């Protein structure tokens, strides 16, 4: 499940762009419902970034939907699409941090 | 097709155990958290705790962190609620929910040393208004059973229009329930109307045809 | 333990009119993650609850703009701007912001409809039950409205209360009426000691009670 998975520190949500004015407004209007921190395994346990990121995204999104729906929530396909895009950026950033602290 | 199907009714003695299950389907099981809710007879809803379907970790509300165990079988998309050292206070209907939106049908549990008692089923045929409105109402009397619940249907469920099945009532230490179905004067005694009952707790399942 | 105070216990509204349900928590429902997990559910007769609103004011897919949830901190309100036949049932709030989660007491919502007199039927003891020294006289008062009603039993003209058990159904989803079942149980000994058995209903739709009876002599 979450064995060997650390919880990274809070970080500012990535300002992603959707030129369609609506999704941009939907992202801004709903980001409070999305994660602001991620779950990851020590960076040394991965060969590259793609592996770290792919693993970090799946675990972060899943933990988030089960723990928040327990309290009462609803994640559409839009919500899921936006979340994966957002969490991916945060994971790449979490990767840099782990790689910087050697 | 999102559905949560819980195991059937349970009758247990004080001190015994029970493992109730809920088989989910229609969505990604491990993407939603599961809540467990208790409803004592006549009482309102009480939250027992939840299960992290991704992690498997269960969390118990204060009153349930003693004899309750929540578990999973991720592959089967099934949750389990175990109650050890049953006490009378445990008698109630328990529900599993997907987050906060969908609920299982619930499973009734009764705890008492009292011994199961099958129900007696009596047909109820007219004796008043024959065709003063071309309508005919017949009934089915299910009395003297224990414990709750019992299931009743007219003609194997094929007939379910203009049917009233009332809440059961405690005679003394036995429950009694009745049901009535109204049909057109022509339809009966022409066609046959039968009452179907089943009392889980005592593997009872009877049928009674209604005759003039 | 956050307590959810839901009011009022029952609501009776005419189709097309607005319905307002209140739910106040003893403590702020603003969770630590900045969200407010207040859910609104509807439990129709014979059905399992179904959520209509999450996060105070978000509608679940399929739920009409008629329904709106609002509030914050500790005062919340489920509102239906224009009520309709399908809305009848039990509503209740559920907060998931604090441990443990708690539910409101519930608000039974009744949809008003035209008056209907109860259709009364009486049934003598079944042969099958008399062979065992038991005699039950069942009386159904079906599809009536309003819900206030009063059933009275009479044996050879005298009011009888001992051995009487009643049972009521919730408002019906289809025709919005109420039904009742009254059962008079006595021993075969006593049953055979009396002749006429009467079931009398007292409902707004009639000045005189609506009676139904039979004579043991099958006369």
């Amino acid at each position: 499940g979450l064995g060997g998975y650390m919880l990274g520190s809070v970080m500012s949500r990535p300002l992603i762009h959707f030129g369609n004015d609506y999704e941009d407004r939907y992202y801004r209007e709903n980001m409070y419902r999305y994660p602001n921190q991620v779950y990851y395994r020590p960076v040394d346990q991965y060969s590259n970034q793609n592996n770290f990121v792919h693993d970090c995204v799946n675990i972060t999104v899943k933990q988030h939907t089960v723990t928040t729906t327990t309290k009462g929530e609803n994640f559409t396909e839009t919500d899921i699409k936006i979340m994966e895009r957002v969490v991916e950026q945060m994971c790449i950033t979490q990767y840099q941090r782990e790689s910087q602290a050697y | 097709q999102i559905q949560l199907v819980q195991s059937g009714p349970e009758l247990k003695k004080p001190g015994e155990t029970v493992k109730i299950s809920c088989k989910a389907s229609g969505y990604t099981f491990t993407n939603y958290g599961m809540n467990l809710v208790k409803q004592a007879p006549g009482k309102g809803f009480e939250w027992m705790g939840w299960i992290n379907t991704f992690t498997g970790e269960p969390t118990y509300a204060d009153d349930f962190k003693g004899r309750f165990v929540f578990s999973l079988d991720t592959s089967a998309s099934t949750a389990y609620l175990q109650i050890n050292n049953l006490k009378n206070e445990d008698t109630a209907t328990y529900f599993f929910t997907r987050g906060t939106d969908y609920w299982g049908q619930g499973t009734t549990l009764t705890v008492s040393s009292a011994k199961t008692t099958a129900p007696s089923v009596y047909p109820l045929a007219p004796v008043c208004g024959d065709t003063t409105g071309s309508s005919v109402t017949l009934g089915c009397l299910v009395k003297g059973y224990f414990p709750e619940p019992v299931t009743l249907t007219w003609n194997s469920g094929s007939l379910s229009s203009g049917v009233h099945t009332f809440p059961a009532v405690l005679q003394s230490d036995l429950y009694t329930l009745s049901s009535s179905v109204t049909v057109t004067s022509s339809t009966w005694p022409s066609q046959s109307i039968t009452c179907n009952v089943a009392h889980p707790a005592s593997s009872t399942k009877v049928d009674k045809k209604i005759e003039p | 333990d956050v307590v959810m105070s839901q009011t009022p216990l029952t609501l009776s509204v005419t189709i097309g009119q607005p319905a307002s349900i209140s739910c106040k928590s003893s403590q702020s429902l603003l969770d630590s993650d900045g969200k407010t997990y207040l859910n609104w559910l509807l439990q129709r007769p014979g059905q399992s609850p179904k959520r209509l609103i999450y996060l105070v004011s978000r509608l679940d897919s399929g739920v009409p703009d008629r329904f709106t949830g609002s509030g914050s901190g500790t005062d919340f309100t489920l509102k239906i701007s224009r009520v309709e036949a399908e809305d009848l049932g039990i509503y209740f709030c559920w907060q998931g912001s604090h441990f443990p989660q708690t539910f409101g007491g519930g608000t039974k919502l009744e949809i008003k409809r035209a008056d209907a007199a109860p259709t009364v039927s009486i049934f003598p003891p079944s042969s099958e039950q008399l062979t065992s020294g038991g005699a039950s006289v069942v009386c159904f008062l079906n599809n009536f409205y309003p819900k206030d009603i009063n059933v009275k039993w009479k044996i050879d003209g005298s009011e009888r209360q001992n051995g009487v058990l009643n049972s009521w159904t919730d408002q019906d989803s289809k025709d919005s009426t109420y039904s009742m079942s009254s059962t008079l149980t006595l021993t075969k000994d006593e049953y055979e000691r009396h002749n006429s058995y009467t079931c009398e209903a007292t409902h707004k739709t009639s000045t005189s009670p609506i009676v139904k009876s039979f004579n043991r002599n099958e006369c």
